[PDB]
């Protein structure tokens, strides 16, 4: 049945979980450049409370 | 079958922990310690073969250690 | 578990074949050859490390072989 | 299920086959001394054919 020799052969392999036909992984890296030139401050022009 | 290459060779490096991360170091140490504890005389045989090889002391000690690691695995 | 000591250490010697007899030699040779084929650069790394160790040529070749055997098993 | 892992761990162990409570081994050895001092020859004292 070989199903425990593979569980030990898998080591350093990441787990995942599948919903429907899609596979959700929870370990990775994205690289985004954040353009904050249209971010404002909503609070300006308010009066001190 | 019998070989079944280990995946730790191609370990996926991320923030999250991998499949069996708590067991690797203790795994190899336990294999070596168990084999050496079962067969003590090979310590003498390996000491002799290391002494007959290598000029300096450091080379003989390294030969001894590499024999004592390559024997339990029959690598 | 992960360790599972091999019984080929205590191989029972008799006229008849043992449990998995036909597979031992190919087992170890296949493991070593597969690891070396997937990772070729470590041949160069081990050659360098063996050259920096050991005075004579035969000591260096023995260091090379013992490193190239102790790596695929991570023993 | 850890079973194929044990099957490959059992390399060099002898097979055996059990019928009923009794299990028969198929490899072993024994050492007997043979006292052939009451062995006769059935044939001698027969005329030739």
């Amino acid at each position: 049945s070989q199903e425990g020799a593979v569980h030990t052969a898998l080591a350093g392999a990441l787990e995942a979980e599948m919903d429907g036909a899609k596979g959700r992984l929870s370990s990775g890296h994205l690289k985004c450049r954040l353009k904050m030139d249209k971010l404002r401050l909503k609070g300006v022009s308010y009066s001190l409370c | 079958a019998v070989t079944l290459p280990s995946h730790s060779t191609r370990k996926l490096q991320t923030r999250s922990q991998t499949w069996l991360e708590s067991r690797e170091y203790t795994k190899h140490l336990i294999r070596v310690e168990n084999w050496i504890f079962r067969n003590p005389g090979f310590a003498l045989a390996a000491a002799a073969i290391a002494w007959l090889l290598g000029s300096s002391t450091s080379q003989k000690v390294i030969y001894l250690v590499m024999i004592l690691l390559i024997a339990p695995a029959y690598s």
